[PDB]
Order: structure tokens, then C-alpha cells, then sequence
RNA sequence: UUCGAUGGUAGGAUAGAGGCCUACCAUGGUUUUAACGGGUAACGGGGAAUUAGGGUUCGAUUCCGGAGAGGGAGCCUGAG
RNA sequence: GUCGCUACUACCGAUUGAAUGGCUUAGUGAGGCCUCUGGAUUGGCAUUGCCGAG
RNA sequence: CAGAUCUUGGUGGAAGUAGCAAAUAUUCAAAUGAGAACUUUGAAGACUGAAGUGGGGAAAGGUUCCAUGUGAACAGCAGUU
RNA sequence: GAAGUCGGCAAAAUGGAUCCGUAACUUCGGGAUAAGGAUUGGCUCUAAGGGUUGGACAACCAACUUAGAACU
RNA sequence: GUAGCCAAAUGCCUCGUCAUCUAACUAGUGACGCGCAUGAAUGGAUUAACGAGAUUCCCACUGUCCCUAUCUACUAUCUAG
RNA sequence: CCAAGCGUUCAUAGCGACGUUGCUUUUUGAUUCUUCGAUGUCGGCUCUUCCUAUCAUACCGAAGCAGAAUUCGGUAAGCGUUGGAUUGUUCACCCACUAAUAGGGAACGUGAGCUGGGUUUAGACCGUCGUGAGACAGGUUAGUUUUACCCUACUGAUGAAGUGUCGUCGCAAUGGUAAUUCAACUUAGUACGAGAGGAACCGUUGAUUCAGAUCAUUGGUAUUUGCGGCUGCCUGACAAGGCAAUGCCGCGGAGCUAUCAUCUGCCGGAUAACGGCUGAACGCCUCUAAGCCAGAAUCCGUGCCAGAAAGCGACGAUUUUUUGG
RNA sequence: UGUGGAACGGGGUAUUGUAAGCAGUAGAGUAGCCUUGUUGUUACGAUCUGCUGAGAUUAAGCCUUUGUUCCCAAGAUUUGU
């Protein structure tokens, strides 16, 4: 007796390590042939977290027309490079890839993806493909026409520009992004003109848009049932430990059931968090990335001393509200929402009033080096 | 329940068996929290209250007439810090409450010490007898 | 968007920084961090602690 | 009798004497002739009532003295 | 005298008894006074810092 | 003889598994040696802290005492000790 | 702040010394360190409490305590 | 069954009746006694002090708990034997 | 099931005797078929799953102005069913909250999971009985809770290739799945209603429980032995250090972590009860016989988690003038 | 052998709280020495003040670096339609 809800959710099983790291899109948004051709996904890198202050526009709320403080996550999103197109035909056994067409020239970043030791390799990855592309230019057109004639789903191959990111990893992340819009012919044509071309973050997503964040969570290693499933700690008198489940099963069935909490892996799992609102899409070529209409100080989106364990964000970035799966510097997937949003919270425009740029390496109290200079005056090493 | 509308979530700091001070001139010196109104069902979880809650309490030290009986009370101060919606963490120097009726009208007439803003908005009768707010 | 001043160290307090303590004598104190709050609870004197702006103002540090 | 209760020395403060206060030195001072404590439904006296004498009761109240301006505490002006 | 029966008084009285006023216990402590600083301004010195009131 | 929780002897799976975690703590260089984490020397860092991990005895043991050599068995790792 | 648990199990809290103060009950011996309070460092001083010894005294040598004060 | 004593470590009925504490106790204590089946050196009653005896309550205090979290050393792990 | 009846008045609104037909039994009892070369034995804690004989939540029907309240009534077990004083207890009774504090099974679920409060017969006291040793439709006190390193199950972690090799990007058969409830306000003083009174669809703002993440802020943690402070001893003194099994104290970045902090948590089809349409049978009527809609928190899907290690697809390069191909 | 890596150094960001040394009579005061001072020298003295927002640490899971010095142009195994 004394009923209580079960510990944990059976939908997130098995609690094993994810087989991937990038984070894949399990379902792209439903295609519409009326809206123009556009992308449905993007890749970025989690630079860190900060907090903002903004006026809450929500009639009927207690804090209506009053400032609120909210935590946000910054994801660096430099433009991605489209290097290929993949067509999928709708078979009675699912979606099947028919053929893949690549660009004539591929960068070193994307070419590193096909190798474990690129430096020791002979750098022969698309040499014959480029030769076929330059020989007479009929096979590429034939394959593109095949994708146009057949196939119902078109996905472009795009890779991140990790070179202009402070990450030590030189290998770029490659991903298939489904192309939604009118007609397969326009999708293939759009891919063809975008070969060896960069797609920016603001062309894919816009301000106040609700998106989904897909990524692998922070690794936690092995963990007991107390922290893996949130079970009750056993009394202090418990012999042979107290951080376990007292009863893991009953007689008949003479087996341990799959619904009983057990110790094991507790982290590094694939997740997709829904309904993340875009608070700001900032560019990498302006000095007012973190400046608002109520704070005219020319400052960029970077804490004092740089982002902790990440560096300096000099590219385009997003300011999704709340938290996102995965640790800092992990690659995250941004996907268009599969649902329709009509609530006040979803449709409320966001106008930031202040963005914190103080150091996250401690109890920072200065937003900018100029503010630190004015407050502290002259120091011993400062004057001499 | 049904004080002036809705109150934002606040950090609970006054569970059952907590003895807080009495911040009115009803004649009671402390309030011993017996139960908290609005508490749901959860195994082993002790009901707890924040500022502006509508706990039931008994008088442990005070007038014998006020002792040995249950009475509604509203929590006005708590030691545990809670976060406002504007990202401000605040707390008081003591845990204090005031004896009220089920409708929320204070049995006393004057409130000594500051009163939390959330309690003031929720219960207008408390705000009238209160002095400074926050 | 206002910026407060710490009641102990005198440092500028941006929103979402430190804590707020309201005393029984209806006085409001804003502490920039736990160090300032702990020293206040320990009854340390800001005019005595060398790193506080009140000490610097009293002693005319920096001219 | 500590954080001054008894006396001595010195000093400070007071308009002035003074354990009024301060530092030191001795343990002293009152008391069954009632010290100390408690109640007073106690401001005190000239005086009033009863009237053999002796006594008993009262005095908030036209005069004298004391304290007070809800309760203590502190101070300026001013000879006060 | 006993029990039976009625109104009333006082004591003890568990309830670790409560509450009004005084005597203390430890901390905190407004305000005036004295005292150390303190220096908006004035103040004899185009001229300068010195007595300073403050 | 197939049994008797049979007798004696030998040998298995468990298995290169449980385990070899009380008593704070070792490090550098040199010598010997085929071989050095355990031998010796020097240096450094520590502990027992006089009711001691010090110096002696009673009972008990019986050569374990000393010198010179050995490293087959033991010193649950090693060994030049 | 015991709401845990059969049960304050375990842990925490108290703790030395000096100065105040200490109830019911009692076999008058105790209870009692009842309970309940305050102080404690460093430095510089002050006062008092004892030994032999050169012509009312006396320059040493050889000594440890107690109490108090200022400053920090 | 006298003096005493009691739902007592002794009462089945029983969670006896009344009072007290708690917001609430079948607990505890204080009273009552047709006491199944208390009782006077098979000792009755009371008793200061004492008790690593048993029971109830209060203050201080605290991860016992709300509700768990963090840190250190030795294991568990891997390796050589 | 039958209906004598009660139900100002109507046999079944609803109760409903006497009988009768059944289901269950966690009440002990009955027998002795298994176990005495050995199945650890109550309660409590923890944890998972299953049933409906449904307490609440969802949608319906029955009467009466409405609004409450009743049949919980018809489907429905998807999702919840609490905190305390007491009982060792099962049960049961009180204090409150809550939408509700519903009932059971799983060797009367769960001791190589815990505890040992019950039993716990060794020590000891009492009551009754016995001459006695000793006995109990009894009370009380103190009394060792062993072992997994084996197989399987479960939780996590590697892993060979004949079907070319090594990589990149993928599909998804299958298995699992998740959200839940409440308050206030606008509807609205509106429908209704002689009167007082008084809803509902929807929408908005919040909140409870649960689930998955994260560390911007706040709190906690200290071997950052990072900085500073303190005691005893030691290095002749200062300085700088060491020991005191982490010497102690204050702060303390980074990390971890908190329903002590923050973020997020959909809609499509098919239905159950039930309500209708065209419509016969049974020349009419009637949801049903054929057929068509509507319709529950129901079922299955979208989405979410894993990815068959013997399911599959597309793409890339193929031991270099030595050798292999 | 490359927008290569490493070890240091610098800068930034953070933690603590003002380093050692010198000087000052600031210092509660205490003893000697002198022409005898409204700054008398000298000796001891918890502490205080100024150089000093100083000093120390700062990746070990912080950021940055056109600074300095080195290093890598190797070895072994497997794999064929």
C-alpha cells in the first residue's frame, strides 16, 4: 500500500550510452509545397550560458510590463557549407536513398570526416569524383535528373565550418538537412545552386521562433539507483549499503523485471528538448552583439575573460532561452518545430533589455574592461 | 486558496513542526505549524510553506485561551531565501506568521516587522495592518 | 534596468547577482556575494576591511 | 559588605560640606531599646469629632512644608 | 455520631500554571551632555597660507 | 560394484577467480650482483615520543647467538638478504 | 529541527579553569559540577605575599605566586 | 485477607472508568476498585543517594527525516608476481 | 429471480420481507496428498507489476426550475490515491490537507534487501496451579540475523567475420513510451430564476505530482590544502617552513549538485457506453437487420528512446613504378 | 613538416586580502644618557601607518598570445572485388 508514482520514465530506455555524438534528427517537419524552398535544420556549438533581463509582455500576468530575469544558452552558429544532395524515394519499406551527388570541390574540413588519420592518409577521398565532374559534366546532370524524376524527400549534405571555431577539433561535422518547399525539382535546383555555398543561421531561423534542440547529454558514467533513478535512500542501519533498491523483484515471475531500477550508465544519452524560443540571432561582424536598445554600450556576446572552457565567439550565434542538452563546446542540432504554436508565450515578441557579459569564471562584477578600468582606477602594474 | 489570485512558486522553508514567531498583537508568542493548505499527495514528503501561505497552526507559548486549539495562519516572513521573478534572492531575519480566519481576516490589529510583498498582494487585510513592505 | 550598490562592499550590483537581506528593524541590505554577506553576519566593519570602497573613501586611497 | 556597605589617605565633581564619585588601605556599620523585610484600604503638621479626668478616632479639604503634571530619563535659557 | 441529601466557605491541588505590577538576571540600546576628530561657508591678510568661528 | 552424507589414494570445474587493503611513508645516488622496490653505504623525508617500535630480566624456547659462504625448499611478491 | 524510527539508534551539542548563582526532596551526610550566567589572547605596568646579607635600616644574590589596570 | 497496595513487572474481560499532555496517543502519569488470580520476613508499604537496569515526557542539539548533495583515505577496477 | 409490500396517491424512483439460483472468501475450521539427512517464520521500510468488485479524474444516462446533492449508477484501471498521534501489529479509531485519501493478488510479493518492535522457548521477576521437580485461554525484562567469487535473469560495457576491406551519410522491422490534477479571473451577476440566489463551453494567469535535461544566478560542498588567521612543539632569532593519520578557523575559484536553482513536456485514426440519419422486419412505429456519422483520461498511431550485434540502402578510396592487386 | 605539437614566459579573467623589507616615534607605556627640549637623543615594546587593490595562486576540465626554446618528415600488426 501507500501508493507512489514509479521512479523514472520507461520511455527513455535503455539507459545506455548513445551510439552517436552529433545528434541526429529522428523526424523532419512535414513538407509543404506552398512555402518557398528552405532548410529545416542547422548545426552549432554550445558556447556557454548567461542571463538576460527583459520586459514581460503578457496581459493578465502578475509581472506584466515588468522586468524579469531569464537564463539563456549561447550557441555559436557559423554558416554551414552545402557540398552534396541526397534523394529519397518512398518505398513500401520506408524511405530509401536513391543516389548521392557531391560538389566538385570539397574543403579539408569536410574531407577530414572520412578519415581517422587524415594527416597520415594520402588525401585521396574525392579525387576520381572530381575527375568525373570535370571530364564532361553529364553524369552529375543525369543523377540530378534522376533525383528530380523519382524521389519524394530531398536532403542536402552540409558541414560545419569548425575551422573558424576556437575548438581544437579540425574534423567538421557533416549532416543531412531536409529541404522543405515547393516541388522536388525546385529542391534539387536549389541544392545545385547552393553547392559549395554557405547558408547562414538567419536565413534558416528567425527571431522569436520556437525550435527543438537535439544533442547528446553530458556523460555521467556508472551510477547507482539513488541518483540514476531517484530512489529513496535506505535507512542508516542498512547492512551492506543503503544506496540501492531494497526489493528488486518478487517470486513468480522468478526473474528480474525490466521496470526495476538498476545501477548502470546515467549519462551521455541522446535527447531532443522541445519549444526553445530564439531570443536573439546575432551576427559575427558587428560590435554590438550583446547590446540592446536600453543598453547602448558597444559590447559583444562574450563574458570577461572569454567563455569558460570554450573561448571567444566571433561568429554568428543564437540565444535560445533556458538550457540545452550536452556540455559546453558540444555540437548541437537545431530543428524546426514539428508542432503549431499559437499560445501567448510562443507568439510573444522578445525585446532584450540587458545581456550579462560579466566573467563566468567567478563572481564577476564588471561587464566590460572599460567599466573595470573606470571603477578600479590606476593599479600598480597599470601605471607601471 | 482564493486570496487575491495566483502566487508564483517560492522556495519552501517552513515544514510541519516548524515553530515560527507571531507578528501580531493577538496574544500568541509563537505558531507551531500543523499542516499547510493546498498540499498534494506525495509519499514521505512533509508539507511545507512559504511567505503568503495559509498553514494551520497551534499556539505553544501564549495566552491559555489561544492555546490548545488549531487556527488558520498566514506566513509573512521566512528565513529561507526565495527567488523573485526578476532574479532577486531575498530572505528575512526570522520566520513569522499572523493568526487569521479561513477568509484571511487577521485576528489582531497591528503587524510588527516587515511583511513580504507576495503575502501583501495575496491578502489585502494583512497589507492594511502591515507597515513597510519588503 | 537599475543597478544597485552593495550594502557592505559598495560594489555595483547588476540584476541576478548576490542576495537581499531584510533585517527585523525594517532595513534592507544588498550583498554582492556570499563573502560580503558572511562578513556582515560576522559583524565585520566595511570601514575596517581594506578591500571595501568605504574603506578606500575613508582612507583616501588612490587620492 | 559585588557594581560602596563602615572609616582613613589622595584626587575629581558640586556653589559649597560629604563614600557624591574614583584609586588604594583596614573590616567595618545597624540590631529584642525591634535592625532588616512586608502591609498601609499612609502626603505630614496647625487642627477636627467624642467630652469628668485619662483616653479613642480622623486630618483628601480655606494655613505651612513636600512631591507631581500619563510613566521614567536628558538638557538649553535663566540668579533661581 | 454515621451514611443518605442540599446551598455555601477555605486549603491542598496534578495540570511540569498563567498574568498584572514591582525586584533582579544577560544582551541590545534611542536621545541629550562632555570629550577627539571633522571642515558647505565665512573670516585680517591683486598677494599668500597662517588665529580661527564654524 | 555405480551408489552405502562408503574407506584410502589421486585428480577436476569453480579459476588465473575471491583475494594478498589494520598498525601515517617513503625518495635520490653509489656499491655488489647475470638479475635490485625489498642487500649494504651516504643523503633527504618521517614514525615509535621514556606506561616507547628504547635497555634488561622471570616463565617458556634450546643454539634461534657470532663469523664465513649458498640461494634447491620456507620467508603466501622478490631476494644478492 | 525527531515531522524518521518500536524506541533520539547513530551523530551533534556540553566540556578545562576563575568569578556569581543553585530547587524539590533527604537518612541532614547529600542532591550539586544541580539548573542557570560572565570571563579567558598578546603586550606594558601596578600592588601584596618570602630567604641569607654591610654599616631605624640594605646594595645585592637567589624565587615563585595572587589580584588589578591601561593599550592592542 | 487485618494494616497496607494496585489494570502495579501481578487484571482475562480491557484499548477498564475518570482526570492530565497533545491538534490527534490502544502510550505515560495521577485517582477508583467484588482484586479472573494483590497483600504482610513465601515479607507489605514508603524511601534520600546510587544504576552501561526498564518506561514516559521536556529543553539544547543535530542529515533520523523533508531530500538529498559534496569531499578525503583504503578497497572494489586494471596490471606484474 | 419471484412481489406481498413501504414509498400522503403509483407493486420494481429507491428500499423491498419470506424463499430460490449462483460468485467470492484474506474468517478459522476439515483431511493429511508434498516437505521433518532443514522451503529461515509477523510487522515495518524500499521497489516493481497485475485485476476491477471505480475513491478521484474523462465522457454518458435517470428523475425535479435551475445550483447543489443521489443512483458511481454505463464505459472506463490511462493516470493518482498524502502528512501525523496510537497499535510490534493485520484490522480499526482520531488530527488535518487534498480531486481522492478505493479494495485486493504477486509462496497471506519482497530478511545471502534491511531492521528486529512481535515470536524469539537458554538467565531472571510476578500472578494462578502443583507436595515437588515444574506448568500456563498469562504479564515483564535482557538476549550472535552467516555465505554469492557459480548458472540464469536484470542493469550497464566490449566484441570475430564466408557473405570484398576501411569509413561517411542514412532507412526503420521490432521493443518501450508520459504526462497528471487543481485554484483564481474573464465568460457573469450570465443561462436559469416571483424571490434570495446562481452555472457551463471556451480563454487567460498560476500552481500540485511526475518525467527528461542544464549549472547563467543563488545555496551547499573543500585537497585549489588557493589566500589569510590561530594553538603546541621543532628548524639558534626575524623571515620562511615542517609535524600534530585532512591540526583548527574565515573566505574560497573550478567541478559536482539542489521540487534549496533554472528550462522543456503535442495531435491523428479506430472505438466502449451512449446519441442520431436512410430505413424494414411485423403493410405503421421503432438507433439495427444492411449501411453512415458523432462520441471516454479507452485502444492503436504521429512525436520521443534503443537500433536486428546473422535487416537493408546510397556514397567515397581501393597495399605503387619495390610488392600486392 | 602542418593556420603542427609540446614545455615555459607575457596579457586578460578569477580567489584571498594589503606580501617580505625599509621608514615613521603613530603606539598603551617602561629604563638609562645629556647642553636641558610648545619634535631632548638612546634601549625594549602587542600593535598601527606609507610604499601596497599590495603580495601569492591562477588549469590541473579558464581565455588569449605575432614572445622564447625544443620536437615530430618514425616503428609494429591486419586487410583484395
Amino acid at each position: 500500500k501507500f501508493e507512489q508514482p514509479r521512479h523514472g520514465s520507461l520511455g527513455f530506455l535503455p539507459r545506455k550510452r548513445a551510439s552517436r555524438q552529433r545528434g541526429k534528427v529522428k523526424a523532419f517537419p512535414k513538407d509543404d509545397a506552398s512555402k518557398p524552398v528552405h532548410l529545416t535544420a542547422f548545426l552549432g556549438y554550445k558556447a556557454g550560458m548567461t542571463h538576460i533581463v527583459r520586459d514581460l509582455d503578457r496581459p493578465g500576468s502578475k509581472m506584466h510590463k515588468r522586468e524579469i530575469l531569464e537564463a539563456v544558452t549561447v550557441i555559436e552558429t557559423p554558416p554551414m557549407v552545402v557540398v552534396g544532395v541526397v534523394g529519397y524515394v518512398e518505398t513500401p519499406r520506408g524511405l530509401r536513398s536513391l543516389t548521392t551527388v557531391w560538389a566538385e570541390h570539397l574543403s579539408e574540413e569536410v574531407k577530414r570526416r572520412f578519415y581517422k588519420n587524415w594527416f597520415k592518409s594520402k588525401k585521396k577521398a574525392f579525387t576520381k569524383y572530381a575527375k568525373k565532374y570535370a571530364e564532361s559534366t553529364q553524369s552529375i546532370n543525369r543523377e540530378l535528373e534522376r533525383i528530380k524524376k523519382y524521389c519524394s524527400v530531398v536532403r542536402v549534405l552540409a558541414h560545419t565550418q569548425i575551422r573558424k571555431t576556437p575548438l581544437a577539433q579540425k574534423k567538421a561535422h557533416l549532416m543531412e538537412i531536409q529541404v522543405n518547399g515547393g516541388s522536388v525539382a525546385d529542391k534539387v535546383e536549389w541544392a545545385r545552386e547552393h553547392f559549395e555555398k554557405t547558408v547562414d543561421i538567419k536565413s534558416t531561423f528567425e527571431q522569436n521562433e520556437m525550435i527543438d534542440v537535439i544533442g547528446v547529454t553530458r556523460g555521467k558514467g556508472n551510477e547507482g539507483t539513488t541518483a540514476r533513478w531517484g530512489t529513496k535512500r535506505l535507512p542508516r542501519k542498512t547492512h551492506r549499503g543503503l544506496r540501492k533498491v531494497a526489493c528488486i523483484g518478487a517470486w513468480h515471475p522468478a526473474n528480474v523485471q525490466w521496470t526495476v531500477a538498476r545501477a548502470g550508465n546515467a549519462g551521455y544519452m541522446h535527447r531532443t528538448q522541445l519549444n526553445s524560443k530564439i531570443y536573439r540571432i546575432g551576427a559575427g561582424d558587428d560590435a554590438k552583439n550583446a547590446s540592446t536598445d536600453f543598453d547602448a554600450t558597444e559590447k559583444r556576446i562574450t563574458p570577461m575573460g572569454g567563455f569558460v572552457r570554450y573561448g571567444v565567439v566571433e561568429n554568428d550565434f543564437v540565444m535560445l532561452n533556458g538550457a540545452t542538452p550536452g556540455p559546453v563546446k558540444r555540437v548541437l542540432t537545431l530543428r524546426k518545430s514539428l508542432l503549431t504554436h499559437t499560445s501567448r508565450k510562443a507568439l510573444e515578441p522578445v525585446s532584450l533589455k540587458w545581456i550579462d557579459t560579466a566573467s563566468k569564471f567567478g563572481h564577476g562584477r564588471f561587464q566590460t574592461p572599460a567599466e573595470a578600468k573606470q571603477f578600479l582606477g590606476t593599479l600598480k602594474k597599470d601605471v607601471a | 486558496g482564493a486570496a487575491s489570485g495566483t502566487k508564483y512558486r517560492m522556495t519552501l522553508g517552513l515544514p510541519v513542526q516548524a515553530i515560527m514567531n507571531c507578528a501580531d498583537n493577538s496574544g500568541a508568542k509563537n505558531l507551531y505549524i500543523v499542516s499547510v493548505f493546498g498540499t498534494g499527495a506525495r509519499l514521505n514528503r512533509l508539507p511545507a510553506a512559504s511567505c503568503g501561505d495559509m498553514v494551520l497552526a497551534t499556539v505553544k507559548k501564549g495566552k491559555p485561551d489561544l492555546r490548545k486549539k488549531i487556527m488558520p495562519a498566514i506566513v509573512v516572513r521566512q528565513r529561507k531565501a526565495w527567488r523573485r521573478k526578476d532574479g532577486v534572492y531575498l530572505y528575512f531575519e526570522d520566520n513569522a506568521g499572523v493568526i487569521v480566519n479561513p477568509k484571511g481576516e487577521m485576528k489582531g490589529s497591528a503587524i510588527t516587522g516587515p511583511v513580504a510583498k507576495e503575502c501583501a498582494d495575496l491578502w489585502p487585510r494583512i497589507a492594511s495592518n502591515a507597515g513597510t513592505v519588503v | 534596468m537599475k543597478v544597485e550598490v552593495c550594502s557592505f562592499s559598495g560594489s555595483k550590483v547588476y540584476p541576478g547577482a548576490g542576495r537581499l537581506f531584510v533585517r527585523g528593524d525594517n532595513k534592507v541590505f544588498r550583498f554582492v556575494n556570499k563573502k560580503s554577506e558572511s562578513l556582515f553576519l560576522q559583524r565585520k566593519n566595511p570601514r575596517r576591511l581594506s578591500w571595501t570602497v568605504l574603506y578606500r573613501r575613508m582612507h583616501k586611497k588612490g587620492i
